[PDB]
């Protein structure tokens, strides 16, 4: 009971603290996230890395300035994502057509 | 006697001939006829008739009993196959294949369309003459290298074959189109410095006005080979450029056209056009019958794709079961990967005897450039900015200058696609990305669709033709 | 039980281990009577340092077979084949329900142990059809399957698998089902694919019986490594560490878990240590493919992939430090992956900044559409000409 | 491409050496 | 395009040989 | 012939437009009774007239045959379209509206019973894939029995709020008699809506007048009560 | 399509029913809810071309007969369906050879060939009483022979629910017989559970048993149908004390078929068939399950299997735990064992 709920709590808390930090600032300063969360600068960036991967705020941490950026950068889009799978499938079909086609020659 | 010599060889050819010649004059039935010709006709005649009840046998008994005694060099080639007045390069069977006893057994019986040799002694009373002369000539040419006949017989199917059909109607050219093709596979085999060209060229121009695209196609293939023998690059260069190659001619012949084209172009350093043809070539060939041509094409193919700046797949060499022969070709691919000269140069020499045989050797010398070229493009593409010193060590180049000069030849062509910045001494790649906020993708797609489109109209059109030919044909 | 032989036979085969390894491989055939299977296994390898006999190759392995081993090998193989002949004969004449089913069964533990395909092909098939205790049938079909894997013949193994498939749902014993998952998986690796093999493997970890299998410690370590080649970091990492697997087993996972853990932590420094230890222990003891490339290559990209997702720009200086592997080596490893199209980043080395293209929006996808398109179009142009004529 | 395991072995050893000295 | 062409390839030998026998039959049949 | 074909294309549209008028309203609702052919079919209407009808090409005729709602013209005689079995339903539903004074969480008691309800009601909604996979000889209806006030209905409702799924009070009060042959038909409607509107539970509090022991049935009203029972039972085998 | 504009207009077309044809050269068709109409003979019919009780297709432009419809629904098939019988065969009980051999004797031979009984002497089966408790697979054998003979097995569970032709018994003899006779042969399987009434159990000991006595005595005697009888009225019941003496009568009952209460062999057979579909796990023995129950009923036997599978489902395991079979047989067993000391039942 304790293991599961403490994981929910830790994670939740990180999430609350982070939402307020991104929401009015894009290219927000590292000192400002360190300060709100109450961690050291190195520790928040590390944990953030994991969170980005899960995509639980749809931002990016920029190391080359050492700034965090939140923007609208949604993963993929619906037409293209489905189409990508469609173009793949066709490739297998044309191959099959090549085998069948052998018989003519 | 042998009843197999007579019944099988005379009947099989009879059905085929009649139906094609008659159908072709009547209507354009061409898709249906082409499908019959390559797969069935060639296989049946070749494989099974060798072991019968007598020695060998393609179909030389339909060129002996529905010969019609034409002015053609069908009869001339026949005499060698049997014995009429000369034994030739192959002996006669006295198991009723005789030309020494003409007017022996016939199962065919009268029918003018069918052909019949004692019904008429000459076909020169009609415009039928060129197509029936072409047809018998066809049967003959395939067999000649097969039964190890040489000397006179090969040369009188190179100049004289040309003489027989040069005055033609659409139907006549269409039968003759085949005749020229089965001549082409023997022709690659023996090289001549002798000039067969004159007749071939003069007949090419007159027939285009007469009608028939198929005849035009085959003569272009024959002709590429003529240049090959002479080993003069210039003359062949003229022929490829001028031609585009239409699509009415069978699938086997297309594969021969692409292989020849691909081979010659690559030497010049036109690896780009040549790769496309060769890849199409492999795929175009038939199944099991094709296998001997297919292996030679598979040797050339790795080399032309390697020349581009690609490093071909290792499984490909492995899979056909000519793996052993393919083994140096794989090693050349590995030498290109590492960028080391030393392995590449030693392999080229050792295996050089085997390469010369394939015909690939001329291309293989050009591949030395690629060994270093592929390595530098791979590294720059992956990681954009790398020092000049770093590329020199990896490939085993002389100098940072030595690398810069590779980049200089390439850039104008676009291969490596990078630039040398001697601001500190690095190579910097052009590359950037975010093409979807620019109009440029609409173009990429636009050409792809235009290209597809002309094919779509063609797809609908061609599709309906063969079932309709079959419905028009009378069936039991 | 006979499965123990393949793993040991893997040990001389792999390139992390060689010569000593034959002495241990030799010990198992005397003990079990698996002797015929071992002799058979030399042919299957086709020379990758194997064949410990005084009969031939005495100093080539620098280990040899014993004299008692030889007489016992002959005795065991002949006894089984001898019984088989008479039972096949006696069985036909009497009852089809009882007699034949028993006779084939009696042979069967012994028949697989020797691994003799020819005697097996006829005897095995007859037993299955006639219904009895349903759990029993399932066990038996498993022995038929063990013989085919030994040779590495594609054909014989596929043939064997199919009868089991029909039977497993029929019995419905989920314990017995779990065995069928292991056999398929060995075969799946055998062709090439760990990817197929991985899916089957993950299921087997739940419920396990060590009968007709080797040992439970050996299998759990196998399952986590094979899962990993197929699956990305989030899901596999959570299952092995946070779940049940390390606590129950009481430690045999540490090599593979360390390798996943570094990705999670975003300290790559542990990832590079973990590679050597997992390679030798977990991956390479395998007859069916001791081929590091699939494992190694997939893991190296997974490590880079998360780092690329998390930042638009990085320094080289940060990359080099995190991994701990050198600047040159990191570039070199990347050179394959970018070129293949597993990844898409670049390193502007001379200025020490890395730019990363993001996997987000239409653009990354447009690049992709084109890639599938070029090959498709190429196949199309060939197809249009061939069909038309 | 594929058949990487062989070179991989060499890559691993050299990399360790580089890995000890450089690492933080 | 593929489907029709495959049906055509098996049919071809049959259909083309038969044609000559049916052709002859037709001309005579027509008269009555 | 080339230009002709283009001409003919324009005719198809013209024609399509003209027919379309006929095709629409007045439209009566039947049930798709059976198929004599795939050009003419038999559909049975809701004033009781059975009709021999033509099928109008503007739909498929392979998705025509199941028992579901359909449309037929009165006198332009065409099976114009097909309609979902969802349509035709006069029954109301309260998924959890006018919420009971109980929940699974708002009791702790009837623990022994908490396993018996959990299994019966909850498991096929949450995860049917598990149900399928085991293999069982399924019962038709499931019966809950005890004396009244023992919490049997209470509990079935209690689980329904905990699961989060629709609920339908299906009882003899929902079923309406006023025309002969309307009563059994109403039974089909409730069943067809429930299956469409998954996850859900149909619960019958009192089958105490849906099912009676006496059917006199020499009276029109009595004759409908027997029909209502027959239909309950046959739809319930499928469900 | 252009022409379709004109084609679709009519005055409709219906599906009607011919009550009777008439030898006056006009035909009487009644449209389903609307009254009778007399219409002339068409070209497409005459009077040898339409015969009584034929549902027809109509062109409702005069109500004139279009073609005779090739669809004609049989009420016997409907009845068999709405109630539900899962068909079965000899295998299910298989090994009690004498038991299967007896059901074949009574049913199969006098329907297929009436000649066999003509030779034997005794009138073709009027009343065949299959009696004794369920769970021995008594229903299942009846289904087997009824399918093979191609007689429609129309199940009555004790209810005049499935009499819809007037919907009260005692006229469920006459209407039911005429329909059955028309689309003959039929095997009318009357299961006399007798859980109806509290004032029908004082009328015969079942509402259904009152019906069955009416049907039995009448049908024996009716027309030529005694030794030309081929629509069998086969009776089934739970117990022999809920019957009428009239049914028990030896001259009305040709054969009497005895079933014991639930046995171990029957229970072993049912468990085994269901286990193929069920999941199992090591160390389950169907023999212990079969041994412990005393049994009583048709419902109970299958129910052990159902309950074992359900309990595994509630757990969320996909193997059937060893305990599941134990729980299912225990709860069911416990109810049945209790009953001989004091009354109780499995249901309200």
């Amino acid at each position: 009971i304790i293991s599961t709920h403490l994981a929910k709590l830790y994670d939740n808390l990180l999430e609350q603290n982070l939402i307020r930090v991104i929401e009015p600032f894009s290219r927000v300063q590292i000192e400002h996230i360190s300060s709100l969360i109450k961690l050291s600068k190195a520790d928040v960036e590390r944990k953030l890395s994991q969170m980005i991967l899960d995509k639980k705020f749809h931002g990016i941490l920029d190391q080359g300035e050492g700034v965090l950026i939140i923007f609208d950068e949604p993963p993929v889009d619906k037409t293209y994502e489905a189409a990508l799978e469609t173009i793949q499938n066709m490739s297998k079909v044309v191959d099959s057509l090549y085998n069948k086609a052998k018989k003519l020659t | 006697p042998a009843p197999q010599d007579v019944e099988m060889k005379e009947e099989a050819a009879a059905g085929s001939g009649s139906a094609g010649e008659g159908d072709g004059k009547a209507a354009a039935t061409e898709h249906s006829q082409r499908e019959l010709d390559t797969v069935t006709l060639e296989d049946i005649k070749e494989h099974v008739r060798q072991l019968e009840k007598a020695v060998s046998g393609k179909e030389p008994r339909f060129v002996l009993r529905a010969l019609r005694m034409l002015p053609s060099t069908s009869r001339r080639l026949n005499h060698y196959v049997l014995y009429k007045a000369v034994h030739g390069f192959f002996t006669s069977n006295n198991a009723t294949r005789d030309f020494l006893l003409p007017f022996l057994e016939e199962p065919m019986d009268t029918e003018a369309d069918l052909q019949f040799r004692p019904r008429t002694g000459k076909a020169a009373s009609a415009p039928l003459l060129p197509e029936v002369e072409a047809y018998l000539q066809l049967l003959m040419v395939i067999f000649l290298m097969n039964s190890k006949r040489y000397k006179e017989a090969q040369k009188i199917s190179d100049d004289l074959m040309q003489k027989i059909s040069t005055q033609n109607r659409r139907a006549l050219d269409l039968v003759a189109a085949k005749c020229y093709y089965y001549h082409a596979r023997v022709y690659e085999f023996l090289d001549k410095l002798d000039v067969v060209r004159s007749f071939l060229h003069a007949r090419l121009r007159t027939a285009t006005l007469r009608h028939d695209a198929d005849g035009q196609a085959t003569l272009l293939n024959l002709l590429l080979r003529n240049y090959l023998h002479y080993s003069l690059y210039d003359q062949a260069e003229k022929l490829v450029s001028k031609s585009v190659f239409p699509e009415q001619a069978n699938n086997n012949e297309w594969a021969r056209y692409l292989y020849y084209t691909g081979r010659i172009k690559a030497i010049q350093l036109e690896y780009s056009e040549a790769r496309r043809t060769m890849t199409n070539a492999l795929r175009k060939a038939p199944q099991h019958t094709a296998v001997g041509f297919k292996q030679t094409v598979h040797k050339l193919l790795i080399v032309v794709e390697l020349l581009l700046g690609e490093i071909p797949d290792r499984l490909q060499f492995r899979q056909p079961s000519l793996k052993r022969s393919l083994m140096p070709y794989f090693l050349l691919t590995q030498a290109v990967r590492t960028g080391n000269l030393a392995k590449f140069n030693q392999v080229l020499d050792q295996f050089g005897e085997k390469f010369q045989t394939d015909g690939t050797y001329t291309l293989i010398i050009r591949l030395r450039h690629n060994v270093i070229k592929t390595g530098v493009r791979m590294i720059s593409l992956s990681y954009s900015r790398i020092s000049l010193a770093d590329i020199a060590q990896k490939l085993q180049l002389d100098s940072p200058e030595d690398a810069e000069f590779i980049v200089a030849k390439a850039i104008r062509d676009g291969v490596i696609e990078a630039s040398i910045n001697h601001e500190k001494g690095y190579v910097q790649s052009k590359e950037m990305i975010d093409i979807y906020s620019t109009r440029e993708p609409q173009l990429a797609f636009h050409q792809r669709i235009s290209f597809c489109l002309d094919i779509h109209n063609m797809s609908v059109k061609a599709m309906r033709f063969p079932p309709k030919s079959y419905n028009k044909d009378l069936e039991s | 039980m006979p499965l123990e032989n393949l793993e040991e036979e893997g040990l001389p085969k792999n390139p992390d281990l060689r010569i000593a390894q034959l002495r241990f491989l030799l010990s198992l055939p005397e003990h079990r009577g698996d002797t015929a299977v071992r002799e058979e296994l030399m042919a299957a390898v086709r020379e990758n340092n194997m064949a410990p006999y005084y009969e031939a190759l005495c100093k080539s392995l620098d280990w040899q077979m014993d004299m008692d081993l030889l007489s016992k090998m002959k005795k065991a193989n002949e006894e089984e084949l001898k019984r088989l002949d008479e039972e096949l004969e006696d069985a036909e004449k009497n009852l089809g329900e009882s007699e034949i089913r028993d006779a084939m069964m009696a042979k069967a533990e012994y028949l697989c142990q020797i691994g003799d395909k020819e005697g097996a092909l006829t005897a095995f098939r007859k037993t299955y059809d006639k219904t009895v205790a349903l759990g029993h049938r399932l066990d038996i079909v498993f022995y038929l399957l063990r013989i085919g894997l030994f040779y590495m013949d594609n054909d014989l193994i596929t043939r064997n698998t199919e009868k089991a498939k029909s039977l497993i749902e029929e019995g419905g014993d989920w314990d017995r089902r779990n065995r069928l998952k292991v056999y398929q998986g060995l075969y799946c690796v055998a062709i090439r694919d760990f990817k197929q093999a991985a899916e089957l493997f993950l299921d087997t970890v739940s419920t396990f019986t060590s009968y007709e299998l080797m040992d439970y410690k050996t299998f759990v370590t196998y399952t986590v490594y094979v899962s990993m080649i197929a699956l990305e970091r989030p899901d596999l990492r959570e299952k092995v560490i946070k779940g049940a697997e390390i606590l129950e087993v009481l430690h045999s996972l540490p090599a593979v878990r360390q390798y996943l853990f570094s990705l999670y932590e975003c300290r790559y420094s542990v990832f590079f240590q973990s590679l050597a230890v997992v390679e030798q222990e977990m991956k390479k003891d395998w007859l069916f493919a001791p081929h590091y490339r699939y494992y190694v290559r997939e893991m190296r990209i997974h490590a880079y992939s998360q780092l690329l997702e998390s930042y638009r720009s990085l320094t080289l200086g940060y990359m080099a430090e995190a991994f701990g592997v050198g600047v040159e080596f990191i570039d070199q490893e990347l050179s394959r992956f970018i070129a293949a199209g597993r990844l898409h980043c670049k390193i502007d080395k001379v200025n020490e900044i890395v730019e990363t293209n993001r996997p987000d929006s239409k653009n990354w996808q447009y690049q992709e559409t084109i890639k599938k398109g070029d090959l498709l179009l190429n196949r199309v142009q060939k197809l249009s000409r061939v069909i038309n004529m | 491409n594929v058949e990487d395991d062989f070179s991989n072995q060499l890559r691993a050893e050299l990399e360790k050496h580089g890995y000890k000295m450089e690492t933080s | 395009m593929v489907v029709v062409y495959l049906a055509s390839l098996i049919r071809s030998v049959v259909a083309l040989h038969n044609l000559i026998n049916n052709k002859i039959a037709n001309r005579d049949a027509e008269k009555k | 012939i080339k230009d002709e074909q283009k001409n003919l294309k324009k005719e198809f549209l013209h024609a399509q437009e003209e027919v379309k008028r006929i095709q629409s309203i007045p439209l009566v609702i039947g049930q798709f009774l059976e198929a004599v052919d795939q050009n003419t079919a038999i559909v049975g209407s809701t004033t009781g007239s059975n009709y021999y009808v033509r099928i109008l090409s503007t739909i498929d005729r392979e998705l025509l045959k199941p028992n579901a709602s359909v449309a037929l013209h009165k006198h332009s005689n065409a099976l114009v379209d097909v309609l979902p079995p969802e349509a035709d339903s006069s029954i109301m539903m309260l998924t959890s509206d006018q919420k009971p004074d109980v929940m699974y969480a708002d009791i702790g008691g009837m623990d022994i019973q908490k396993q018996e309800v959990r299994e019966a009601v909850e498991l096929p909604l949450t995860h049917f894939e598990l149900y399928k996979q085991i293999g069982i000889d399924p019962p038709r209806g499931v019966l809950m029995y005890g004396p009244p006030g023992c919490g049997k209905t209470m509990l079935a409702k209690a689980v329904a709020h905990h699961t989060t799924a629709a609920f339908i009070r299906v009882v003899g009060s929902e079923f309406v008699q006023k025309y002969l042959g309307e009563g059994p038909r109403m039974v089909r409607d409730v069943f067809r809506l429930a299956k469409e509107n998954a996850p859900a539970i149909i619960f019958i509090d009192e089958i105490d007048a849906i099912a009676t022991k006496r059917f006199d049935a020499q009276t029109g009203a009595d004759r409908e009560v027997q029909r209502i029972l027959l239909e309950l039972l046959n739809q319930m085998d499928g469900f | 399509l252009r022409e379709e504009l004109q084609l679709l207009q009519e005055q409709g077309s219906y599906v009607g029913e011919v009550v009777r044809a008439m030898d006056k050269k006009k035909v009487l068709v009644k449209v389903h809810p609307e009254g009778k109409f007399v219409v002339d003979v068409d070209k497409n019919i005459d009077i040898n071309d339409v015969t009584p009780n034929c549902r027809v297709a109509l062109r409702n432009d005069s109500y004139t007969l279009h073609k005779i419809l090739p669809n004609k629904v049989d009420p016997l098939v409907s009845l068999m369906m709405v109630e539900k019988v899962p068909d079965s065969t000899y295998e299910m009980i298989g090994g009690l050879d004498k038991q299967i051999k007896e059901i074949k004797e009574v049913i199969e031979l006098p329907v297929k060939h009436p000649e066999l009984f003509e030779a034997l002497g005794i009138a073709q089966p009027k009343g065949v009483l299959l009696y004794g408790p369920p769970g021995t697979g008594k229903t299942l054998l009846a289904r087997a022979v009824a399918h093979h003979t191609d007689c429609t097995f129309i199940r009555v569970s004790g209810s005049e629910l499935v009499q819809k032709f007037i919907g009260e018994g005692a006229r469920m003899v006459r209407e039911l017989f005429v329909m059955a006779r028309e689309h003959a042969p039929s095997i009318i399987f009357m299961d006399e559970i007798d859980s109806i009434g509290s004032s029908r159990l004082e009328g015969g000991s079942g509402g259904d048993s009152e019906v069955q006595r009416t049907m039995l005595e009448l049908l024996n005697q009716l027309d030529g149908f005694e030794a030309t009888k081929n629509i069998k009225v086969i009776m089934a019941t739970n117990r022999i004390d809920i019957l009428d003496s009239a049914l028990l009568r030896p001259g009305r009952i040709d054969r009497k078929i005895e079933f014991p209460p639930p046995n171990e062999e029957a229970r072993l057979d049912i468990l085994k068939i269901h286990s193929r579909k069920m999941n199992l796990t090591r160390g389950i023995n169907l023999r212990k399950i079969a041994e412990l129950m005393p049994g009583a009923s048709g419902a109970e036997v299958k129910g052990v299997c159902t309950e074992a599978g359900m309990y595994a489902l509630r757990e969320r395991r996909v193997h059937v735990t060893q305990e599941d079979f134990e729980m299912a047989v225990a709860k069911v067993m416990q109810k049945d064992s209790e009953k001989n000391m004091s009354i109780k039942k499995l249901w309200k």
